[PDB]
């Protein structure tokens, strides 16, 4: 079931966020993302090893 | 020779059945929807009432 | 909408940031007034509307539009 | 369709020059024609290795087999070949009704 | 397939009788029809046929629903 | 345009003594005065000019899908006449069998 | 028109001032309503009460309803002659001066329209739902373009 | 849905001035059609492009083609485009401008033969420019024999490609320019704006193909690529493999039929099944993107209508390269005039693209097979009535005012009388003896033309017969006319009444209700004819026997036919009841 | 032979119309970290801001006192409440929130996130009870 | 809504000349509204209707039936209009100040006036000739007598110059015909259609009243 | 265009957690409300995190578990 172009404006001119949060990102594939702040390149984090 | 068909251009065996089967024509369908993000499940909202 | 096939998307907030947006900052209360025409949305329909024309008119075919106690006590 | 539009007369080159012969050739022209056309009703094959029965629809449509007769082609081939000489030789060969 | 046992509308066993109207509507279009075709019974424009007083006579009450269900039901054998 | 004697050819106009001076690419030449000092012409009504329905109107009387009105042919006094109605203007013509025309067309 | 009296003014040919002129003898006038209150009973009149209430219907739909669905307009203009040349169907004469083969209706919805009338009505309501299957994607373009120039 | 072959399709407005498409078939559906594309450009060229098998994309200037059949003279060239080389007129000024201008505008592919006036140069020019396996441009020139087998091969080529329509052998190559004269002829007329473009939604220049034509048309394009493109590997094979010399009429059989029964791989089923299903759409067959002329769907067993409807569905033609996206797009998917009794004026999509572009034949409406076209082409030119092609010039028939005659789109002669002609041939097939029931007769009032179809695809729906005592009203008009100039007191009293009515009685709806009596017994009788809506222009159709018992007397409403008001509906709309005193939307 | 899905190549046709030197150093090439800012706070009688919470920021305080309560709950309210959202919204009312609001003026090129700090315990409530 | 030129209202053609800054040439439904620069008489309807029509754009080529450019000067002839040398000398007699000027060339256009649309549009011949002479300084331009009944047309003979010719000759000229076409005989570019409508407008009277006039 | 990467994946999202179904009315739901059938209501799960404040309240969704409605299904 899709969450459209629509349904995001219709959110955010509402201005909810929290929602488009929750939806496009915890019930989606939302991610964490690793940058170097040096480079600005995609960088290599793990905790466990 | 000219009698022959293997070389024959197959695209020449369907016949146009258009006027203008070559113009090329640039803009957007009019009755497509393209700009409008909605499930093709729910394509029966549209429906005329 | 209308009730002639339409379907509707329905989703529950899990998180509790969004419910507390959900019921603060999106309920449909504060739809109310348009945000295009600055105008009320909602309001009586097609039965209501006829209804409410039925039930405000001095006079019916059948005399003064009155009701007893009991069929008033029903209206409510 | 068959037997009016799809006359073959292409002459192709010749790609064999061991022989003298071969050396002297440098084309051979293919001509041939379908004179005979017919679609059967269709058919199947139980044994796998058995005699063609008679496929009725709603098998076809359990199956997801395809309701098609067997088309039976009969072909003329004509081939000529060419030499640095100005003659050439005409092998005839009739095909026989195949599907 | 067939004539509902009982009225859709108001549960009337209408199927008592299903079998003995359709017989008996069978043998009065019979009589009322003419040099026209079978299959041209409902294209026919001098055709006046009416069930009432046989329905009346299987029992069933002068009932919109009943009555309807009854006379305009198709029968699954009549067409397979 | 001028069609050149020898081989039946189109020969170019090339204005250059004060007068036309008709070249074939055969290395003709004819001079040609006054028959050809029209180089070019318009017609801007076109789709509305006489010769465009000539053939219609003609045909009008006996088309059976023309509108017919009741009035008398002045010619050979049949009751009626085939309205024809061309034209931006509502031209309004009408015509019999006979050649009756109504007077415009 | 026959007579030649038509007499276009400074702007407009003499087939667009008769077109006007048409179109505009062609309105229903307002005492079309008098026989339609005359056969309704506004107290009793389920119809009349939805219409008249605002919770369903206008006007124009009771007199088509009722009376008569008159001119078939599109495009502000009657029906076309797209049949042949100066026809506008098979079932009217060529160059037909009569107001019936350009798409006037004489019959209500509950009287019943002939076949060149149902026609007409088809083109119209053809008409309605193009202009309804084509307004979800022309609001969809110019809905994006709009939204991605003021977001 | 399919434009109407050997028929002109001009289009004006919407650096080409003007576009006039023919496309030419022969004979029957199944033979292949030639395409042929005439534009005037903002340059002042008539370039023709001619499509087919052989070449194509290809444009040439219009004189080249006349030079290239031996008409090289240029007055003789534009004469065929005017008909009057030496009538003042005003279409042929203006035609004579513009052919004089055409004929000098400089090509950039053709300009080496441009000013050649001897036809084997242009024929060898064309050869090469036209010819795939000519990539060495020089040395076959050197070898005369090879400059001959070029020339013939070409001849053969333009014989069969150009205009196959009029004749595929070398005798009818005049016929042929004559042909594209008047063809050159009828666009300068549309661009002079003496006409108007064809209307690309109307039914008169439309035809429906179903089932055996559009799986010919598959089938050509599977056959040349699963059987004969085998075959001729295989035998490519064959000999480079085995000498020549050496094959005993075994390695050729063998080689026939194990090359393409072996590595089949694609398969003629398979490949039939592939444009079955894919329907309407471009396709690739050997990476070729061709467009699929089968118009199919999924039967959607919903309901047994449904399945009817699906059967009796006709549906709009779809092309990649345009699909007309503009003010076009709306106008398709309209009820067109031409529709009533024919397409279904109510059933469509009432919900997305589809509005308007699915069809349905109304309830009446039938598919014309192709007739036998040869015994009406006879008849015609046996008819003394009609001079023959071959016996009259553009000078007399632009003189006499002749009326040209065709039959399937082919130019066969020339008669004196269109309208005479028309309903002669008319009356012979009311008799039916010697003219079939469902053979076309349009008369174009237009332009004094008289068009016999014969086609398949064509539109039909039986129409009864409207009869009148026109010619008895007419003398009795005369004799009252005749008293009157003598002076007559009561000169109207020999004024007759007019009487319309059809034939049809109460008691053939009895016998037709009885099972007795057929369509085609009233057919046979006269009763009724079939009417097509190229001929339905030269109609004019009471919609009800009502509307004709009130114009009984109406000597100035003299309809043709009498419609059957239902007619005009398709089945699935006219399962709404009362479906005229609902509004039409909702019977959609 | 026959292939059915095709591609459908795309086409873009607008062009777009946007309106020493030695090889690179470590300063102009590179640098991407970007500088660090430092708060520069508004002084509180220098603010222009509303006194009054959005429904935005209302709702956003709401919202982070509520997910926080989620995974702690020691709170300062009186009365108890079973849910968090509950707790939030009266911790709002009852002006008892340990939350603040920065609205961020301007990011200066200097370096400088000139802010307002609000205090939700001193401002107006829009929220509905 | 209109679908005709000038009015194209249909669909979203006015939203998206709106929405896309499209050009004043790309718009089809453009139109304009001119208040008359005299408040005491914009209450006269025939006053407006007067200006209306008088700014309505009438160029040459809308009065032209068809024209013919030749290659005769004056002081031969195409045999087609041998029989103008009638009325041209009659135009040289009437006109004792409009002699052919000592500088006239071979081109010339002859324009065929259509009689219809001069009635329709109230265009008259002198307008015609006035509206090219004090418009054009390399012409030298001659009309018939416009007694002209039905069935003898209005002939306008422009005869040019070569000044104009101070590229091929014969292109050149053309182009001069061309330009002389679309040269403007009554209204303002751009002005296809000019209608009288009725305003709604406030003003405040002597007594600081605000009144609503529909006049 | 429509199905690329950008419209499809990135401006909008498939999600989880969510229902479809037709409309019809209910005159006897007031005008914030809406009527949800209880097959979805025991698919889609609120995610309330157990505290001191409100383990009494949902102790009750904790026994119900999966077998009765109103339950639970993952802790
Ligand atoms: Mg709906
Ligand atoms: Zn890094
Ligand atoms: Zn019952
Ligand atoms: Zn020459
Ligand atoms: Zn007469």
């Amino acid at each position: 079931l899709r969450l459209g172009e629509m349904e995001h404006w219709v959110l955010t001119a509402q201005g909810a966020m929290q929602t488009i949060i929750e939806k496009s990102h915890d019930d989606s594939d939302g991610c964490i993302s690793y940058i170097c702040r040096n480079c600005g390149e995609p960088a290599i984090y793990n905790a466990s090893h | 020779s000219g009698e022959d068909s293997s070389m024959d251009d197959i695209s020449a065996y369907s016949s146009p059945g258009l006027f203008g089967e070559d113009i090329i024509d640039r803009l957007d369908d009019p009755f497509s929807i393209e700009d409008v993000d909605i499930s093709l499940d729910v394509l029966d909202n549209l429906a005329p009432q | 909408a209308d009730f002639d096939g339409d379907q509707m998307n329905l989703w529950v907030p899990w998180s509790v940031m969004s419910r507390v947006e959900a019921e603060l900052l999106c309920s449909v209360r504060n739809w109310f007034i348009s945000t295009k025409s600055s105008g009320p949305v909602n309001g009586q329909v097609q039965d209501s509307t006829v209804g409410s024309f039925l039930l405000t008119r001095t006079n019916t075919p059948m005399g003064k539009n009155v009701m007893n106690k009991l069929h008033a006590m029903g209206l409510f | 369709i068959v037997k009016q539009m799809f006359n073959v007369d292409i002459t192709y080159k010749d790609q064999r020059d061991h022989t003298e012969i071969d050396k002297l050739r440098e084309s051979v022209q293919i001509q041939f024609n379908f004179t005979d056309v017919n679609i059967e009703r269709p058919q199947h094959r139980n044994y796998s290795q058995g005699n063609k029965i008679n496929l009725l629809p709603n098998k076809a449509r359990l199956c997801g087999l395809s309701y098609s007769g067997p088309v039976n082609l009969a072909a003329e081939v004509i081939l000529t070949a060419h030499y640095s000489n100005g003659r050439q030789e005409v092998k005839r060969a009739s095909i026989p009704p195949f599907q | 397939m067939l004539i509902p046992v009982v009225c859709f509308t108001c549960g009337f066993p209408i199927g008592t009788y299903a079998a003995i109207f359709d017989k008996a509507r069978t043998e009065y279009i019979k009589t009322k029809m003419g040099g026209t075709l079978p299959q041209n019974i409902p294209l026919d424009a001098s055709l006046q046929i009416e069930l009432k007083d046989l329905i009346t006579a299987l029992g069933i009450p002068m009932r919109v629903c009943c009555r309807t269900h009854l006379i305009t039901t198709l029968d699954y054998r009549k067409y397979y | 345009m001028k069609i050149c004697k020898a081989c039946s050819s189109c020969m170019v106009r090339t204005y250059v003594d004060g007068n036309i001076i008709f070249r074939c690419s055969c290395g003709e030449s004819v001079q040609g005065d006054s028959q050809n000092l029209l180089v070019s012409s318009k017609v801007y009504h076109t789709g509305e000019m006489e010769d465009k329905y000539k053939i219609f109107i003609k045909n009008a009387p006996f088309d059976p899908t023309n509108c017919q009105i009741k009035k008398d042919c002045p010619n050979c006094h049949l009751d009626y006449l085939t309205q024809i109605c061309i034209g931006s203007q509502k031209i309004i013509i009408l015509v019999c069998r006979c050649g009756y025309m109504s007077n415009r067309g | 028109l026959l007579h030649g009296d038509i007499m276009p003014p400074i702007g407009l040919t003499t087939h667009d001032f008769y077109e006007k002129l048409q179109l505009n003898a062609l309105k229903f006038p307002d005492r079309i309503l008098k026989p339609i209150m005359n056969s309704i009973n506004p107290e009793t009149n389920g119809l009349f009460q939805m219409v008249a209430t605002g919770a369903k219907g206008s006007n124009p739909n009771m007199i088509h309803i009722m009376a008569g669905i008159g001119q078939i307009e599109i495009n502000t203009q009657r029906i076309q002659p797209q049949f042949s040349f100066g026809r506008t169907l098979v079932y009217y004469p060529r160059f037909a001066l009569e107001a019936q083969a350009y798409g006037f209706i004489c019959n209500s919805y509950i009287a019943g329209l002939t076949s060149p009338e149902f026609i007409f009505g088809e083109m119209n309501g053809r008409f309605d739902l193009i202009n309804k299957a084509l307004s979800t994607s022309s609001t969809g373009y110019a809905n994006r373009k709009a939204i991605f120039g003021l977001q | 849905e399919n434009i109407r072959f050997n028929t002109l399709h001009i289009h004006y407005h919407t650096n080409e001035i003007i576009r006039g498409e023919f496309i030419s078939q022969p004979g029957g559906a199944f033979e292949n059609s030639s395409q042929i594309i005439i534009r005037y450009m903002t340059t002042g060229a008539i370039t023709i492009e001619i499509n087919s098998t052989k070449f194509s994309k290809l444009r040439i200037p219009w004189y080249l083609i006349f030079r290239m059949f031996g008409m090289t003279g240029d007055d003789s060239i534009i004469e065929q485009v005017v008909f009057d080389l030496e009538s003042n007129s005003l279409v042929n000024t203006f035609m004579i401008e513009i052919l004089e201008k055409s004929i000098h505008v400089l090509d950039p592919i053709f300009q080496p033969v441009q000013h050649e006036l001897n036809r084997e140069k242009i024929i060898q020019f064309l050869s090469e420019k036209v010819s795939k396996f000519v990539s060495n441009p020089s040395a076959y020139k050197s070898d005369e024999n090879a400059v001959q087998y070029l020339n013939e091969r070409q001849l053969t080529i333009l014989d069969k490609i150009l205009l196959p329509h009029m004749g595929q052998t070398a005798d009818t190559r005049v016929r042929k320019l004559r042909f594209l004269g008047l063809l050159i002829h009828k666009i300068l007329l549309v661009i002079m704006n003496v006409f108007p473009p064809t209307d690309r939604d109307s039914y008169r220049t439309k035809r429906v193909h179903g089932s055996g034509v559009s799986l010919a048309k598959a089938f050509k394009a599977i056959f040349n690529t699963s059987v004969i493109a085998p075959i001729i590997n295989g035998f490519k094979e064959l000999l480079k493999q085995t000498a020549f010399e050496e094959l005993t009429q075994r390695n050729i059989i063998e080689a026939f039929s194990a090359a393409l029964s072996k590595n089949t791989a694609s398969d003629l089923n398979r490949s039939m099944e592939q444009s079955i299903i894919s329907g309407n759409k471009t396709i690739m067959v050997r990476q070729r993107p061709i467009v699929n002329r089968v118009s199919t769907q999924s039967l959607e067993r919903k309901n047994l209508l449904n399945t009817i409807s699906a059967l009796r569905t006709v549906n709009t033609h779809n092309t990649t390269n345009a699909s007309k996206q503009t003010e076009r797009a709306d106008m398709m998917r309209r009820v067109h005039a031409s529709y009533p009794g024919y397409i279904c004026v109510a059933q469509s999509a009432d919900t997305g693209e589809k509005v308007g572009m699915s069809k349905q034949l109304a309830i009446t409406a039938n598919v014309c097979t192709a007739g036998e076209v040869l015994s009406l082409k006879q008849r015609l030119l046996s008819d003394p009535a009609i001079q023959q092609l071959a016996d009259v010039s553009n000078k007399d028939i632009v003189r006499k005012g002749l009326a040209r005659v065709f039959i399937n789109g082919e130019w066969i002669g020339c008669c004196t009388n269109a309208f005479e002609l028309a309903q002669r041939y008319r009356m012979l097939r009311r008799e039916g003896k010697v003219v079939h029931p469902h053979t076309t007769i349009y008369w174009d009032s237009m332009v004094d033309e008289v068009e016999f179809w014969l086609d398949v695809g064509r539109l039909t729906r039986p129409l009864l017969i409207v009869d009148n005592n026109i010619e008895k009203y007419n003398q009795a008009c005369y004799k009252a006319a005749e008293a009157r100039k003598k002076g007559d007191k009561d000169w109207e009293k020999h004024k007759i009444p007019f009487i319309q009515n059809t034939r049809f009685t109460p008691q053939m709806a009895k016998d037709i209700l009885a099972g007795t009596l057929t369509l085609e017994d009233l057919v046979a009788q006269g009763i009724c004819e079939f009417i097509t809506p190229e001929e339905a222009e030269n109609c004019l159709v009471a919609f009800s026997i009502i509307e004709l018992r009130k114009h009984k007397h109406d000597v100035t409403r003299r309809f043709t036919h009498v419609d059957v008001p239902q007619a005009i509906l398709g089945l699935a709309a006219l399962v709404s009841p009362y479906a005229n005193c609902t509004q039409p939307a909702r019977v959609t | 032979l026959i292939m059915d899905d095709l591609v459908e190549e795309y086409v873009e046709t607008e062009e777009e119309n946007l309106v020493e030197i030695v090889e690179s150093p470590s300063i102009c090439e590179g640098f991407v970290q970007a500088s660090s800012q430092t708060l520069v706070i508004i002084p509180d009688n220098e603010r222009i801001t509303s006194n009054v919470l959005t429904t935005f920021e209302a709702t956003r305080l709401v919202a982070v006192r509520a997910q926080q309560l989620a995974i702690n709950g020691s709170t300062m309210l009186k009365k108890k409440y079973s849910s968090p959202i509950d707790i939030a919204k009266q911790e709002l009312f009852n002006r008892k929130i340990p939350l603040l609001v920065m609205r961020c003026i301007k990011v200066t090129p200097e370096g400088q996130k000139i802010v307002e700090i609000w205090n939700p315990r001193e401002m107006g409530i829009p929220l509905l009870d | 809504r209109s679908v005709a030129g000038g009015t194209n209202k249909s669909g979203i053609v006015r939203p998206q000349e709106i929405f896309s800054a499209k050009p004043v040439e790309a718009e089809q439904s453009s139109e304009m509204l001119l208040r008359l620069k005299n408040p005491e008489v914009e209450t006269n309807k025939t006053y407006a209707q007067e200006i209306a029509n008088s700014i309505e754009l009438i160029t040459f080529e809308r009065l032209i039936l068809q024209w013919h450019l030749l290659y005769e000067t004056y002081s031969v002839m195409y045999p087609d209009f041998a029989s103008d040398v009638e009325w041209m000398t009659d135009f040289l007699e009437n006109h004792p100040l409009l002699q052919p000027p000592e500088d006239i060339a071979n081109w010339c256009i002859r324009l065929e006036l259509n009689k219809t649309t001069m009635i329709l549009k109230s265009i008259s011949l002198e307008s015609i000739i006035n509206s090219l002479r004090a418009k054009h300084p390399n012409t030298y331009i001659m009309h018939s007598v416009e007694n002209t009944a039905s069935g003898i047309p209005i002939i306008i003979r422009i005869y040019l110059r070569e000044s104009a010719f101070r590229a091929t000759d014969e292109k050149i000229a053309v182009n001069v015909v061309d330009k002389l076409l679309n040269s403007t005989i009554r209204g303002i570019p751009g002005i296809k259609n000019a209608n009288v409508v009725k305003l709604m407008r406030h003003r405040v009277d002597a007594q600081g009243k605000l009144v609503r006039l529909d006049n | 265009r429509k199905e690329g990467r950008i419209r499809k994946s990135l401006l909008g999202s498939q999600v989880w957690s969510i229902s479809r179904s037709t409309i019809c009315g209910n005159s006897d739901l007031h005008l914030d409300e809406v009527g949800y059938p209880i097959s979805f209501a025991r698919t889609l799960q609120v995610a309330e995190t157990v505290q001191h404040y409100n383990i009494n309240r949902l102790m009750p969704y904790f026994l119900n578990g999966k077998r009765q409605y109103p339950g639970c299904s993952r802790v």
